[PDB]
């Protein structure tokens, strides 16, 4: 079990760690998050009390280094950093743990929610979507735009999700216009799965990361990416059976976790009605259809 | 964006544009079977592709054989239309290719957009105008070439005959849409108006009678009356 220690908390802030959150008051003696489960990526995220504008945060994996958080009064935010001196870092964390200045990652033993939301998410792929190679962790916030959004403005600060566009030459084989537009199996299986992602695990990883950035930061371009990746599968008549069963589980846990009060802005009515009730896969997402119908029957 | 009454003169500027109407592509007769069920029999159709500035009409005849063994024909008809319009554009020299294609029905937008991906600079636009191009098969010479076709065929016409020698393309289009609206609202009456006077004939190389300017004013008035009438007979006013 690993720790993300904090120098101090000089400004009042709501701190998120994965699906959990807690309020820290201005100058409260708060020195970290301990008992973080090894084996998963994690996200530590922030919303300042005085400017709820800009949720921001950091994706990280404690197996890759010793990370600490410290408030920068010039840039006005909590920054993740890496300490290369391991003994020094162990000594700092041990001191905070003895003075009981940390909150404990509050995982219930029965609870597989975080695993289920991050099953295919790998830090190495996060770092290719979020390019900042000098750090082992990745910063994301509410305003960052995607490569596709920028085509339709700073490249270094963009989310390099895989571009999906149903009315594009990449999606439509010359001579199969009607076929490929009405059944996207070519685009899913040859262009995207075989060609770009290489396997369905990497596809699901990007889909899961896009959902999590939409939910935790209200990142609009990530929400677009999540829905596009769902729609591409549901609009394909030919999908491997293991992928459909896994997609149903993925979406089930995403819909289960979504704040009930954000459903209006994080769920696209057109995509979900099309996917559950009109698409080729309308009968292939039993778990997802059942939770959607019981939790958000208004959207449908 | 969409084409409507506000940007109407744009049709007659010097940017090449085509209207595409697909309402006569897939045509059927509905009939009873010996068992008392209902079935359809396709008949030949046509794509109506029109340059409103020049009157040039590219009439692609759709022979019933293109439907043989196909399912979901009303959906296929939109994609077939888009395939044929795309092939027509590619067949034209670059300086004759349109800068815009206006579709009369919004369901043609995605099929045409997908078929024209190779032409990113050609704008595909809908329209808010309710244009009467479905009545093109009430023009006798157009109906005749469609029904006589035994194979796919493209036939070129000028739907304005020689009117542009005497009038502008705005006025020619207005005359065409009035004639077609009348033929659409009461075909029998409209055709009676156009031909009642046997001394006015249709030239072999024309679609409409050889009216003088004064006779066109009379004809045009008779068509407006017909349309307003029918609007009464219909609504009782
Ligand atoms: C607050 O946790 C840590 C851990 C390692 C280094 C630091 C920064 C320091 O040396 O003060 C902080």
């Amino acid at each position: 079990m690993n720790t993300v220690p904090f120098t101090s908390a000089p400004i009042e802030v709501t701190i998120g760690i994965d699906q959990y959150s807690f309020n820290v008051k201005e100058n409260q003696p708060f020195h970290g998050i301990k008992d973080i489960p090894i084996g998963h990526v994690h996200v530590i995220h922030f919303q300042h009390a005085d400017n709820s504008s800009m949720r921001y945060g950091y994706w990280f994996d404690c197996r890759m280094g010793n990370f600490y958080i410290q408030y920068d009064p010039k840039d006005g935010l909590y920054k993740m950093m890496e300490e290369r001196d391991g003994a020094k870092f162990e000594n700092i964390v041990h001191n905070f743990k003895e003075r009981q200045m940390m909150v404990s990652y509050p995982k219930i033993d029965e609870d597989d929610t975080w695993y289920n939301l991050t099953e295919f998410v790998q830090m190495d792929k996060i770092r290719k979507i979020v390019r900042k190679d000098e750090n082992q962790f990745s910063y994301v916030d509410s305003s960052m735009t995607t490569v596709q959004e920028n085509e339709l403005s700073d490249p270094a600060h963009s989310l390099n999700y895989t571009v999906i566009n149903f009315k594009s030459r990449e999606a439509i084989r010359p001579g199969h216009e009607m076929e490929d537009f009405l059944d996207k199996s070519y685009y899913l299986n040859t262009v995207m799965l075989q060609g770009i992602f290489k396997n369905s695990s990497n596809y699901f990883g990007e889909l899961q990361f896009a959902f999590l950035n939409a939910m935790f930061f209200g990142n609009y371009g990530s929400s677009l990416q999540w829905h596009a990746m769902i729609e591409l599968i549901c609009s394909s008549a030919t999908v491997p059976k293991h992928m459909l069963d896994k997609l149903d589980e993925i979406l089930y846990y995403q819909i289960k976790t979504l704040p009930e009060q954000y459903s209006d802005i994080l769920l696209n009515e057109r995509v979900w009605n099309i996917c559950l009730y009109s698409s080729f896969q309308k009968n292939s997402l039993h778990n997802t259809e059942k939770i959607m119908e019981n939790k958000y029957p208004e959207l449908l | 964006g969409a084409m409507n009454s506000s940007n109407y003169a744009e049709l007659f500027n010097n940017d090449i544009k085509l209207f595409v109407d697909d309402t006569n592509v897939y045509r059927v007769t509905v009939h009873k079977t010996f068992e008392g069920n209902v079935a359809t029999k396709a008949i030949n159709g046509c794509i109506f592709t029109l340059n409103p500035k020049t009157g040039h009409l590219f009439l692609k005849i759709i022979h019933t054989s293109v439907w043989a063994g196909q399912k979901r024909l009303s959906q296929l008809a939109k994609w077939k239309t888009a395939e044929e319009v795309s092939a027509l554009v590619r067949s034209l020299p670059k300086e004759e290719q349109p800068k815009q294609i206006i579709v009369t029905r919004k369901a043609m937008l995605d099929p045409l957009e997908v078929h024209m991906l190779d032409f990113p600079n050609i704008a595909i636009r809908p329209t808010e105008l309710r244009l009467p191009f479905s009545a093109a098969m009430s023009i006798d010479k157009l109906s005749d070439v469609v029904m006589k076709a035994t194979e796919p065929q493209m036939v070129l016409f000028n739907i304005y005959d020689d009117w542009l020698d005497r009038i502008s393309s705005y006025t020619a289009f207005s005359r065409l849409t009035l004639l077609l609206r009348a033929l659409k609202t009461n075909e029998e009456s409209a055709k009676m108006i156009l031909l009642s006077d046997p001394t006015i004939t249709i030239k072999s190389y024309h679609l409409w009678p050889s009216f003088t300017d004064e006779q066109w004013i009379t004809i045009e008035s008779q068509m407006r009356d017909l349309i307003l009438t029918e609007y009464g007979r219909k609504y009782n006013v």
